[PDB]
């Protein structure tokens, strides 16, 4: 699921995942490389920034509690074996 | 002397940059623009209500090269660029009589 | 095989995309641009602008196309008073798709 | 007929507008894009992390003349775009079949 | 009169009506359709969206009440611009 | 030190001056001409001015802008 | 760039930074130490101050201090 | 306890004795002899000049109080400047 | 009759006339060139810078107001005279 | 026993001081000069008039050692004081027969 | 190598340094100093006291030269700084052992 | 012919300049200088000096007076406790008067 994101300096950003309900981490397009914490107040559409080894982190435990999630699991099974059951 | 025109999904650039940098393709300028049209799979939710999007976010990327370079320079963006389905974009070749450097006034 | 740049007002898209639609012209793509024009205040100071918001459509069609092409958007485009645009026809040596890599060409 | 293309500092907007206004060049249109190269990096820093560019905003100008105004066009826009330094950006020319006016249906070409 | 707006999510956005004051309607160009009730704070430009049936009704008595003063002329213009956007 | 920043409403801004430490003063590149007082902030990056108040301030900071000494703290006071 | 100056009581001082724009802060050469807040004038080239003082001045002096325009200007406003 | 001073005009000036407060009297070491009273304003080190009568009899009355409370001890270092400046 | 004076910043100034009363004009020994207006107020004794162009204007009219003065006259006729009357 | 005479810039004096008391040189007096050559002119303003200055504000620092202990002190002087530019300033080495000090008689001398 | 001071009147300063720049005497170096004393002609007023001056304003320059300029520095700074009358001046010469710049490190 | 160089706390200047005027010392120089020493308040802050006020004597004598005239300025200036100063006699090759043009030498 691709979904991009204009900052006003850095102008193009693009989704890396969510934190999630009710705020996603973006990354700039154009710039190598700078993260944003980004939510919507909503007056609004808020943005505020984080260094690369806090997003870094972020996305680690994100990527733990992920991999954990029944449809991801579901999914990543489902997968596995299809072939064998079906094709 | 022909200019390479690529459409691609914007998070493909990276890729396609080095892609280009390893083939010695220094040059390049990009622009955001949205695709047409259909296209599929789009019905989506925001926060009621729930919406269509018929133009999606795209990258276009322009580069100048040698007609020699052509044939190399998009087999090298198509690898880059390409995720197997659909709105992967479009690649459009077209010609140029002269290109100009505004710092120094070469002319090639 | 060439290329249409149309540079229209930014409303009009629809209408515009749905004549090209009509005319089985599925694979336009759009971009933001602004153009030179002259021809007002925001809240003190006040102010005058010359570079108006266009949109700018790009499609690819066969030499025969262009001419009806051409035809269809300026109707749908066109607006009777100043500022509706302008559409440049230029040539195009190929075209690939990136998923399949189907070369169009002469 | 052909067209100019002109990848230029976003700055100079005015002084260029300025000189193709001057050579009677009315028909201009303007795009925001980024160019590679980078030219100069960098440093750069923006509040922890700090950080590397390498696509610069640009202007690109696009407009169309006849082929006798392409040569004055160019050493125009380059006298009013330049500076000296790297960055200062490209020009290129490219052919073009026809042009029609959507508000009258005029078509214009210096070509048969 | 065209007004045209940048949203940071849906991108450019045309002018439905004014009331406008001080606080107008736009609409999603790229999108079909949402709707944003958009204010100058400002101090930040204001965005927040509304279902079409919130923006219908918004229109419908702007449209009755150009009747009622500012006729008509504007009528048909928002009459016009109302047939467009939702018949 | 070419920076710009796009407006919500009149897109891209080109940058004027500094007025800060923290502010920076920024102009319409496609208007002409409306300026605005740049800072951020928060949590959302934040107010137009007249061009008398942006004429004034350019000013002032010109005069502060045209317009060793480590040594001499060092020397001074540690 | 060196600049001395002559108290009448504790002799030759020695500049240590430009706190204008028309003040200059002094210190003393041949006593350690006092500092002194000049200006000129008047009429009588005129003020002292404890070092707490004088070490707080230096600072935010040295903040703004480290630290095209006017084609800007002119473009601009011009 | 030595304290010199410079004037503008006639050079180096030495102290005879202070009243101090904040004001003391000095005297000319180049020439014989001017007497200045001196005082921090200050904003500007007062100098105002009094003729050798005048320093005279100042000197007197600063000697005899010396013996009324700060003596003696002080009494004799101010008794032997007034030898050593009038006698 | 030579009369010198101590700037604060400039160091020793030279006496090149009077104002005259009661106030004379100084230069720069060590700095070639820039000039004086001083007066004793006296707090005190003030200075005045005044540009050269001003000093000159304002020697010239000293120098002729002087010329014109009964002594200096009075000398310089003695002068001629002295040796045939007595030498 | 011999005396240096050392004309330097007059904020140098505390760095030149502690070398000097580093050295163990306990006895230096000081005294205000002007120096010629000038190096640099200049501009200089101060309002209106504006002006030259031929003579700079130096500080002439005299001391008085041992023969053995010159080469030394002379070494210590010109890495204190010396700051790369003109205007630097210049060290006179000079004779000394005798030395008394005032409150006790003690005379000096380090030749016969 | 030897050192000139020459104490003489302060607004001399500018006729002697022009004449030692004519001998291309460009290093000397200035104080200012108070002679001694009679010496003649003083008592003046400065208004009520009126007092005497013993020692008169003088300046100090010092120059050092090779041992055959001497004669040569000397008679050029006396017939610069003389004016006939009492209070002129005088001139010291004694001997320097060894000269050092501190910018360069240079021994003469 | 030597020079002698007198350091002397600046009040002592009277009584110098009487004992070497009764030596009949006529030609003696004055400056004003500081001297390395240690060894208060203005009004706050409060501060240290490491500099203080001096006075030098220059006078020029003949060979056989020097040990003299270094005897009566000791005795002159001396105060007993510390800041007292120090005499530096060293030599000078010759003199000369500016009105008249006299060398005194050897």
């Amino acid at each position: 699921s691709e979904n991009y994101l204009n900052h006003p300096t850095f102008g193009l950003l693009y989704q890396i995942c969510s934190f999630g309900d009710s705020k996603e981490l973006f990354a700039t397009l154009y710039a190598q490389r700078l993260f944003f914490l980004v939510a919507f107040d909503a007056r609004g559409t808020r943005f505020e920034p984080i260094g690369r080894n806090e997003a870094r982190m972020l996305v680690d435990n994100r990527l733990r509690q992920l991999r954990r999630d029944a449809s991801l699991q579901e999914y990543n099974q489902l997968q596995q074996v299809f072939k064998q059951t079906f094709l | 002397m022909k200019k390479i025109e690529a459409i691609i999904r914007p998070f493909k650039l990276d890729e396609v940059k080095i892609a280009l940098v390893n083939a010695g393709i220094v040059g390049m300028t990009v622009s955001e623009v949205r695709g047409f049209g259909r296209q599929k799979g789009q019905t989506e939710r925001y926060r009621g209500s729930e919406y269509t999007v018929e133009f999606l976010q795209k990258l276009k990327l322009e580069i100048v090269v040698e007609d020699a370079q052509v044939d190399t320079v998009i087999d090298k963006i198509v690898a880059a660029a390409r995720t197997g389905e659909i709105g992967d974009g479009k690649i459009f070749v077209s010609p140029v009589d002269q290109t100009i450097r505004i710092r120094t006034g070469e002319k090639n």
